[PDB]
C-alpha cells in the first residue's frame, strides 16, 4: 500500500539506480515514419503503424505468415479481401489529423451543446410559429425514414472495420460510422423532442418504418442500402459506394436541398440544427474518404489505372443505382404543397445540377469518370410530377 | 532475397492473361496450401505470391471489360456456375478430412484476382460455415492417437 | 403551448433504438458463423453515440491534464526503475496490438450481430478499445519523450517482429481474437480476456506501477478499466443472447475451452516473467496472485452466471495451475538466452531476487539460480566477453523448440512445468508441438496454423546481420537496442555479436 | 531545484511531522453556508460569501467600516448604490449552478462548434441557395445594427460589475455582459463569413454604424441604449431594464421573431445558428435574472413592496420606452418585401401578442405589474404601414 | 461562387471591434475621475471572446484533472508540512478576495474606458480575475477535503474577520484597488502588483511549495500567471493610452508613489512572515528575493518602459528597503503575539530556524530569538500555563499600536525598522500613525480612512469570548480554530482562553 515515487527509501533507491546519461539521443516517437505534413504530426505519431502487417501486405514491417488463420486456407487479413492494390496500405492520413481524443472531444461538445439549445428551445417555445403542415406530415412521417438510411449505412460499415487492411483507415471508418448512427440519433431525438412540445405528436417509429418500407417514395433508397449492407464485401468498395458516390448524391440531395431550405422555408428552425450537424458530419467523412482515394489510390504510382479501372467501374453502378433513388425519391416534392423557389420544376433542376457539379468537380475529374450533368438531371427529374 | 529477385524477375515475362493465370495457378497448388508439393520455397513464397498476384491484376482490364471484371472468373467460368458447383461439392463430402481438402484445394483454384471478389467472399462464407458445422463436432472424444493415425503423421520424437 | 425548460434524455434514443431495425430476407451476417443470436437483445447500459462520447471526453481529458501536468512537474517520467521501464515499454507495445485487434474482432462481432442494441453495444465496445490503443500508444509516447531509455519506445513497432515473444503475443491476442467463428472470437477477445485475464492483469499493473514508482500507467490503466467494465456487462449480455440455440450446447463449452486454454498457455508465463523478473520492488508472488484471479474470482461468479444457461467449466486448469507453477520460470530462461532477438533490456535476478524467487517458489534455486550464476560468471553484461547464452545452451544439450500452435519458446529439459515435447512429420515439413491440446488443435486443423518458426527464418544467418537488418540497433547505429544488463554502463555492441557468431541451426530440423 | 514529495529525507521528514489523526471531523467546505437545494452545491461551495461585507451591508460576515473609503465620504461598497433593499444580499444563486469553469467549458464549446460548422458550411457552398435580396440589403444594413445594440448592452454592464452589492449577483451579470458581448462577435463574424463566401458583400462597419446612428428605424433603440448606459446609475435599474422587460421585449421580439423567421422564410439557413446562439445566451440570462429578482427582492419577507414598488415603476417607465423603440423599428417589415404569414399585419399582431404574453406571465405575474397586451401590441402595431 | 473550406479568424472581428464604438454627447465615464484616455487604444494581445474561452479553458481542465486525478492517487494532500499547510491556508484565503476585489476595480477601468479594444482588454482582465479568485477558493476546497487540518480552510470567510492582518490585507488588495481614482486604481489594482508583486509573488509560492513538498499550489499559480502576463501587457498599454494627457504629469508621479507605498507597507511583513515563519524548508532569504524582484527586475524595465513618457520613479523605495530589513520580523512578532485572534495554526522557530536567521539576518538572534525563548519557556505552547503573549507584552511595557492608514500592527519598542509611532488627537478620537508618508496622507484625506482599531472593537470584550461570538472554535466546539503549536497534541481550549483572561485594554487611548 506504499508508492514507490512517495516512499523515501524506495525513492533513494530508484534514484540511486537510474541512469545519469540518457542513453539514446532522439526522443521522437516513431521517427522513422514518413510525415504526409511537414512535420511528423501528433495523430500520425500514435495512429500510423499500429496495425502488424506481415512483408507479403503491402508495407508490412513484419515478417511471416498469419501466425492463425481463418478456419480454412484464407488469411485472417489476406489482401484478398479488396480489390484495389496499393503500393502501401499506411499511406493514407486523415486531413484533419483526428485520433480518438479530439474526435471524442468534439463528439461530447455535440452532445453537450445540443441538449443546452435543446432545452433553450424548449423554454423559449418557438415550435408554435413552425408549419402545421410541415411538422405534421413532412418530418413525422418522411424524416424518420431518413433514419432508417443513415442507420443502414452506419450497420453497413460493420465489415470494413473487420476487413480493413490498414489502422488509419479502419478509425475513419468508424469515425464515419460513428457520425452515421449519432445523425440517426440526431433524428429521432428532434422527432421525441417536437413529440415533446407539442401533444398528439407521434414519437413512435412505426409510421417511419412504413414509410421506408410500404411507401414507393423510399423504395430507390431502401433497395440501395440493402444492396450497400450484403451486395459487396469487398471494403474499398463499401466505403466508395456509401460515402462518395450513393452518398453525396442520394443523402446529400436530401439533406442539403430538401430537409433543410424546404424546413426554412416553411418556417421551422429546430431542423436546420440537426441538419447542419449532418452536413458537417458529411463534410468531415467526405474529407477523408477523397483524400484516401484520390491521395492513395487513384493517383498510385505503380497499380495507377488499375486502382483506377476499379473505382470507374463501381462509380458507373453505383451512380446509376443512386440516379434510380433519387428519382423515386423526389415524388415528396409533388407530395409537399407547392411554394414558389425551391419546390418548383425549375428550382428543383438547379438543385440537382449543383449537386451534380460539385460531385462531379469534386470526385470524378480526379478519379477520371466522364459524366455530364445534364441527361443525369434529366433522368432524376423525369420522375417528378 | 536472390530466390525473390529470381521469381520477381521471371515475373516479368508474364504477358498472357491466360498464362499468367495458369501461373498464379500451379504456383498457389505447388507452394501456398499445408498440402504442400515442396517446402523449399518457404518463408519467401508469400512476398512472390503477392508480386504475381500484382501483375496478374496488372494484366487483368487491360483487355478485360467490366462485365467479365464484376461477374466472370479470368478462366472463362461464371461466378454463379462456381458457387453451385463448390456449394454442392461440400454438401456431398462427408468426410471432414474430405472437406477440408476439398476446401483447401476450391481456395488453390479460385482466389482472387482469379475470382470476383464479392463471389469469393461469399463463397467463403459458406464454406467456412458448413466446414464448422462438419469439423468442429466432436472435437474432444477422439482419442490424440486417433488424430495421429487419422491425419497420417508420423512422429519422430516424443516424451 | 408548453413553454417549460424540458431537456431529453438518452433514455428515449435508446428505446427507440431496438426498433431501428428492419427486417428483410437477404440481410445476414457477412462472416462464417455457425450460432446467430436472438433478434431481440437488451443491454445493460443504454449509451448512446452522445452520452457515451461526454462519458470518455471527461475521463480523457482528465487523464491527459493529470499526466501532461504533474507527471512532468514532478518529473517522475525519469524517477522510474529501468527495469520497470523496460517492462512497461514490452507491456504497452504488447497491449496496444492486442486491443487493435480487440477492435478488429468487436468489429467481427458488430458485423455478426442481429439486435440493433447489441450492435450499438458493439459499436461502443469498438469505439472504447480504439481508446485504449491509442492511451497504449500514448504511453509509449510519453515514455520516449521524457524516460532516460527512448530507444523501445522509439522503435517499438519496428523491432517488435525481431523479439520471440512477439509471436506468441500475437497468436494470443493479435491472430487469437479475429481468426476464430464470431461467437467463439467474442469469448476469446472478450469473455476469457475480460475476466480471466484483463480485469485482474490491470489492477496487477497498476498495483506493481506504484510499487515500483511511476505512475504514469496507472491512470490510463484505470481509465481503460473504467471501459472494461462496460466490457464484462456487454459480454455477460451477449453470451445471454447466445444461448437458447440449439446449436450452441453443442459447441459453446468445446469453445470455451478452446479459447481459455489458448490465452493461457503464453498469458501465464508472459506476465509472470513481465512481473518477477522485470521488477526489483515486488508486492505478491505471481504464482498466488495468477491462480487467485484466474480461478477463485472469475469461474466461481461466471460460472454461477453462465451454468444456468448450460455452461460448464473447463477441466483444462487442472493441468493449467501445474503448468503455471513453472511455465513463467521456464519463459524466463528461453527469454534470457534470447535476449539478443527481443527490444527490451533485461537485467538477470540479483541475490536478494534469488532468495526472494526461492523463498516463494520451493526449489527455485537449484532449478534456475546456478544456471544464471554460471550465465553471470561467464561474461553475460561483458561485452568483451563475447558469450551468447543460447550457444551455451547449444553446448550443454538444452535447445528450445517453440510450439507450432502457441508459438511459445520452450526447453524440454530445463522445464519442470507439465507439457512435453513433440516432434511431427507432415509433407516434409517437421512440427514441433509442446501440449496435447496444441497437438490435438494442430492435427485436426492442420490448415490453421502455418505460422513460420524464427528458427528457419533466420537459417543461414547471422545473428548481427538479422539485428541489423530488422533495425534492431540503436539511433548511433553501433550497439543494439536490448542490452544484456540494466545498467547504463557497458552497452553491448553488434561488433561484439558478430564476435560471437551465433548462427542459427533449426533445431526442429535436428 | 529539488521537491519537497519527490526527494527521499524530505518526504521523510515530512511523513515524521505531520500528524497521525485528523484534527476536525468534517471535511465540508464552508459548510455554515446555507444552501438554497437539498446539498450544498459546489457552484455556492466555492462563489458564495467570496465577498468580505461589513456588519452594515446585509448579510455581512464581517466587522467595522471600509479601512478606505472613496475620497469623500462615499463608502466604497456602500448599499447607497442601489435603491432595492433586502434582508441579505447573497441569497441568491444561479439556477444553473454556472460558475467560472462550467462556464468558460461551455462559451469554448461555441467557438470550436461555430468554427467547425462555419468551416463545414463554407466547404458546402450552401450560400448561393440564399435569397439575393435577403442577404444582400437586410443583413448588410439593419443585422450590423443590432450589433450595436449588443454592444451598448454589454458596456452597459460596466457599473454593475463595480457596484454590485454581492458575489454571485456579480458573476451573473459578468456572465451576461460576456454574453452581449460574444452575441455582438457573433453577428460581425456572421457578416465578415458572409463576405468571404461571396465576393462584393460589404464587410465593413460603417453601412451598419450608419444604420445605427441616422436611420429613423433603430432611432428609438438607440436612445434606449443610450440612456441605459448613463441614465441611471442604480445597479439594480441597469440589470432590470437592460434584462427583463427592455431586452425581452426589443431585442428578444427582434430577434426570435424577425431575424429569425424571416431568416427561414427567406431560404437563409446560416443566421438561424447565430440566433440560435444568441437565444440561448438569453435565456440562461435570463433565468438568472428572474430568479434574483422573483427570489430575493419580489418576496423579501421584510422588504417586500418597497422592494416591487421601485420595480413596478422602473417595469412602466422602460416598458413605455421599449414600446416606444419597438414601434419605431417595426417599419422595416414594410422595408422588407411581403411575403404572407410573419410579414403581413395578422402575423405581425400575434407575434407581438405571443412576445408580450410570454414576458407578462414571466416576470409581470411575479412582480405585480398590471398590463394588457392588446393596447401595448396595438401602440407598438400603429408605427407599422 | 468559391467553395474552399475556410475557416474565420479572431483578427478580422477584433480588428473590427475598434469601429464598434460610436461617438455622442451624454456618453461620460460613470465614476469620478480626472484623466480621460485617447479614444483610440491598440492593446498587444488580439483576444475575443470565443479565443478566451478556448485558452482559459484548455488550461482549466487540464489543471482540474491533474488536481483530481495525480494529486490524489499520490496522496499529496495529506504529505504536506503542517506549518506550509496553515501557511497555504491563510495565502489562499488573502489572495481569493484580493482577485475578487481586482474584479471589482477592472471593472470600474471598464467603466471608465473609452476605447472599445481597451474595453474588451479590461473584459478579459475581469474573467481572468475571477477564474483566479475560483482558483484560489478551489485550493482551499481541495485542501479541506484532504489536508489532515480543515478547519482553518473550512470557515476560513467566517473567521478571517477576527486577525489583525486581516484589515492590513483589505487595505492593500481589497479596498486598495477599489477606493482610488480609476486611473489610480488600476495602477494599484494592476501595475503595482503585476510588477512589483504579483509577478515576484506567483514564482516565490511555487518554489517554496515545491521545497516544503505541496504540488496543489503550483499548477493553480502558474495558470494564474499565464494570465497575469496578458495583465502586464493591458497595463502597459493602458499607461500607454493614459500619457499624452495634460493632467496626467500632474498627478501620475504621485498618484504611482502613494499605490506603491500603501502596497508596500503592508506587503512586505506580510509575505515575509508567511514565507520565513512558515516553512520548514527554506531555499533562499526573504530579504535578498524581495529586494530583487521588487527592484532589480521592476523599476529598471518600467522606468525604462515609463519615462520615456514622463514618469518619474518613487524615490520611498529607500526608505521602503530599509523599512523591509526588519518589518518582516516586527509583524512576525506582532503576529505571534496576537496569535489567538489569526485563525492559521503557527509554531515559533526552532533551534535549526533560529541559527537559519541570525546566519542569513546579522543581529536576528539578541533582537528576537530570546524573546521567543522566553515565550517558549514560560507556556506558550502548554494549554495548562494559561500565559497570554499580549499579556507578557503588556507587563513588559512593549504595547502593539495599529497605523491608522495602513491598519499593520506594529510595536515601537520591539522594532528595529525605521518609522515612529504618531499619536494624533481629532474631535476627541485618538488616532495612531506609524509612518510619515501615512500620517500626511491620513492629515490630507481625515475622511479618506476612518477604519475601527479592533482594541475598540473588542472593548470591554474578554478574549474568549470574542472568539466564541466570532465562530474562531472548532467543529467539536472546545478547541480554537488557531493553536500554538504546529503539533496535533495539546490542542488549547477556549476555557484555558478563560483561564487567561485576556482583556483588551485600548493601548491608543493610553
Ligand atoms: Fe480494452
Ligand atoms: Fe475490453
Ligand atoms: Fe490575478
Ligand atoms: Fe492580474
Amino acid at each position: 500500500t506504499k508508492r514507490g515515487l512517495t516512499d523515501p527509501e524506495r525513492a533513494a533507491i530508484i534514484a540511486a539506480a537510474v541512469p545519469d546519461h540518457a542513453l539514446d539521443t532522439q526522443r521522437k516517437y516513431h521517427y522513422f515514419i514518413q510525415p504526409r505534413w511537414k512535420r511528423l504530426s501528433e495523430y500520425e505519431q500514435l495512429s500510423c503503424y499500429a496495425q502488424p502487417n506481415p512483408d507479403w501486405i503491402a508495407g508490412g514491417l513484419d515478417w511471416g505468415d498469419w501466425t492463425q488463420k481463418f478456419h480454412g486456407g484464407r488469411p485472417s487479413w489476406g489482401n484478398e479481401s479488396t480489390e484495389l492494390r496499393t503500393t502501401d496500405w499506411y499511406r493514407h492520413r486523415d486531413p484533419a489529423r483526428r485520433w480518438h481524443a479530439p474526435y471524442v472531444k468534439d463528439k461530447s461538445e455535440e452532445a453537450r451543446y445540443t441538449q443546452r439549445f435543446l432545452a433553450a428551445y424548449s423554454s423559449e417555445g418557438s415550435i408554435r410559429t413552425i408549419d402545421a403542415y410541415w411538422r405534421d406530415e413532412i418530418l413525422n412521417k418522411y424524416y424518420g425514414a431518413l433514419l432508417y438510411n443513415e442507420y443502414g449505412l452506419f450497420n453497413a460499415h460493420s465489415s470494413v472495420g473487420r476487413d480493413c487492411l490498414s489502422d488509419t483507415i479502419r478509425q475513419s471508418a468508424t469515425f464515419a460510422g460513428l457520425d452515421k448512427v449519432d445523425n440517426a440519433q440526431m433524428i429521432q431525438m428532434e422527432r421525441l423532442f417536437i413529440a415533446k412540445l407539442v401533444p398528439g405528436f407521434d414519437a413512435s417509429t412505426d409510421v417511419p418504418k412504413k414509410i421506408w418500407t410500404t411507401d414507393p417514395i423510399y423504395a430507390g433508397a431502401r433497395g440501395a442500402v440493402e444492396e450497400i449492407w450484403q451486395g459487396i464485401q469487398d471494403w474499398n468498395e463499401i466505403l466508395w459506394a456509401g460515402h462518395a458516390v450513393y452518398d453525396a448524391t442520394f443523402g446529400q440531395f436530401a439533406r442539403r436541398e430538401f430537409f433543410q431550405r424546404l424546413a426554412t422555408v416553411y418556417g421551422d428552425t429546430l431542423t436546420p440544427f440537426f441538419t447542419a450537424q449532418s452536413q458537417t458530419y458529411f463534410q468531415t467523412t467526405r474529407g477523408a474518404i477523397e483524400d484516401l482515394f484520390v491521395y492513395c489510390l487513384a493517383n498510385d504510382p505503380e497499380f495507377g489505372a488499375h486502382n483506377r479501372t476499379f473505382l470507374n467501374a463501381w462509380t458507373e453502378h453505383y451512380l446509376a443505382r443512386s440516379v434510380t433513388a433519387l428519382k423515386d425519391f423526389v415524388g415528396i416534392y409533388a407530395k409537399v404543397e407547392k411554394v414558389a423557389g425551391a419546390t418548383d420544376r425549375a428550382g428543383v433542376s438547379e438543385a440537382l445540377q449543383r449537386v451534380f457539379g460539385d460531385w462531379k468537380v469534386d470526385y470524378a475529374d480526379k478519379i477520371g469518370f466522364n459524366i455530364d450533368v445534364d441527361q443525369k438531371v434529366d433522368a432524376v427529374l423525369a420522375g417528378f410530377k | 532475397n536472390s530466390t525473390r529477385t529470381e521469381w520477381e524477375g521471371k515475373i516479368a515475362k508474364l504477358n498472357s492473361v491466360d498464362q499468367a493465370t495458369k501461373f498464379i495457378q500451379d504456383f498457389r497448388v505447388a507452394y501456398s496450401s499445408p498440402f504442400r508439393k515442396s517446402y523449399d520455397l518457404d518463408v519467401d513464397y508469400q512476398y512472390i505470391e503477392r508480386k504475381i498476384e500484382e501483375r496478374l491484376s496488372v494484366l487483368k482490364t487491360e483487355k478485360l471489360s467490366v462485365a467479365d471484371l464484376v461477374t466472370k472468373a479470368t478462366t472463362g467460368e461464371d461466378a454463379a456456375a462456381v458457387e453451385a458447383a463448390w456449394i454442392a461439392k461440400m454438401k456431398a463430402a462427408e468426410s471432414k478430412y474430405a472437406a477440408e481438402r476439398i476446401h483447401i484445394e476450391f481456395r488453390q483454384l479460385y482466389k482472387p484476382p482469379v475470382l470476383p471478389v464479392n463471389v469469393f467472399l461469399r463463397t467463403d462464407a459458406a464454406l467456412g460455415t458448413i466446414l464448422m458445422e462438419l469439423r468442429n463436432t466432436d472435437y474432444y472424444a477422439t482419442p490424440l492417437e486417433g488424430l495421429r493415425k487419422e491425419r497420417g503423421v508420423k512422429v519422430l520424437h516424443l516424451q | 403551448v408548453n413553454r417549460a425548460p424540458v431537456g431529453v434524455e438518452p433514455q428515449e434514443v435508446h428505446k427507440w433504438l431496438q426498433s431501428f431495425n428492419w427486417d428483410f430476407k437477404e440481410n445476414r451476417t457477412k462472416y462464417a458463423t455457425k450460432y446467430h443470436m436472438a433478434n431481440q437483445t437488451k443491454e445493460q447500459f443504454k449509451v448512446i453515440a452522445k452520452e457515451y462520447a461526454r462519458m470518455e471526453a471527461a475521463k480523457d481529458e482528465r487523464q491527459f491534464g493529470t499526466l501532461l501536468d504533474g507527471l512532468t512537474r514532478l518529473g517522475a517520467g525519469n524517477k522510474v526503475h529501468p527495469r520497470w521501464g523496460e517492462t512497461m515499454k514490452v507491456i504497452s507495445n504488447f497491449l496496444e496490438v492486442g486491443e487493435y485487434n480487440a477492435i478488429a474482432a468487436s468489429a467481427m462481432l458488430w458485423d455478426s450481430a442481429t439486435a440493433a442494441e447489441q450492435k450499438n453495444g458493439y459499436l461502443a465496445q469498438v469505439l472504447d478499445e480504439i481508446r485504449h490503443t491509442h492511451q497504449c500508444a500514448f504511453i509509449n509516447h510519453y515514455y520516449s519523450k521524457h524516460y532516460h531509455d527512448p530507444a523501445g519506445h522509439n522503435d517499438a513497432r519496428r523491432t517488435r517482429a525481431i523479439g520471440p515473444l512477439w509471436k506468441g503475443m500475437k497468436r494470443v491476442f493479435a491472430d487469437g481474437f479475429i481468426s476464430g467463428d464470431a461467437v467463439e472470437c467474442s469469448v476469446n477477445l472478450q469473455l476469457v480476456g475480460e475476466a480471466c485475464f484483463t480485469n485482474p492483469l490491470i489492477v496487477a499493473v497498476t498495483e506493481w506501477a506504484s510499487a515500483n514508482g511511476d505512475e504514469i500507467t496507472p491512470t490510463v490503466f484505470l481509465s481503460v478499466e473504467t471501459d472494461e467494465l462496460r466490457h464484462m456487462a456487454n459480454g455477460y449480455q451477449t453470451v445471454v443472447s447466445i444461448a437458447n440455440d440449439p446449436a450452441a450446447a453443442k459447441y459453446l463449452n468445446t469453445d470455451l475451452n478452446n479459447a481459455f486454454w489458448t490465452q493461457q498457455k503464453y498469458f501465464t508465463p508472459a506476465l509472470g516473467y513481465l512481473f518477477e523478473y522485470g521488477s526489483k520492488f515486488k508486492v505478491e508472488p505471481w504464482v498466488k496472485t495468477w491462480n487467485r484471479w484466474v480461478y477463485e474470482d472469475w469461474g466461481g461468479i461466471w460460472i454461477g452466471r453462465l451454468g444456468k444457461y448450460g455452461v460448464e467449466s473447463p477441466r483444462s486448469l487442472r493441468d493449467a495451475k501445474t503448468d503455471a507453477y513453472w511455465a513463467h520460470h521456464d519463459l524466463a530462461l528461453a527469454a534470457y538466452a534470447l535476449w539478443p532477438l527481443g527490444f527490451a533490456r533485461l537485467a538477470l535476478p540479483d541475490e536478494e531476487d534469488q532468495e526472494w524467487f526461492e523463498a516463494n517458489y520451493p526449489g527455485w534455486a537449484d532449478h534456475y539460480g546456478k544456471i544464471y550464476n554460471e550465465w553471470k560468471k561467464l561474461g553475460y553484461e561483458d561485452p568483451k566477453s563475447g558469450f551468447i547464452p543460447y550457444a551455451w545452451l547449444l553446448a550443454n544439450g538444452h535447445d528450445v523448440y517453440i510450439d507450432r500452435v502457441s508459438q511459445v519458446p520452450f526447453i524440454p529439459s530445463l522445464a519442470k512445468g507439465s507439457g512435453s515435447l513433440r516432434v511431427h512429420e507432415f509433407n516434409g515439413k517437421k512440427h514441433s508441438l509442446t501440449d496435447d491440446w496444441g497437438e490435438r488443435m494442430w492435427l485436426s486443423e492442420p490448415e490453421r496454423y502455418e505460422c513460420h518458426n524464427l528458427f528457419e527464418q533466420y537459417e543461414g544467418r547471422e545473428l548481427s546481420e538479422v539485428i541489423a537488418e530488422g533495425h534492431g540497433v540503436r539511433s548511433d547505429g553501433k550497439t543494439l537496442i536490448a542490452q544484456p544488463h540494466v545498467r547504463g554502463d557497458n552497452l553491448w555492441t553488434l561488433e561484439d555479436i558478430k564476435r560471437a557468431g551465433c548462427v542459427f541451426p533449426n533445431p526442429l530440423a535436428k
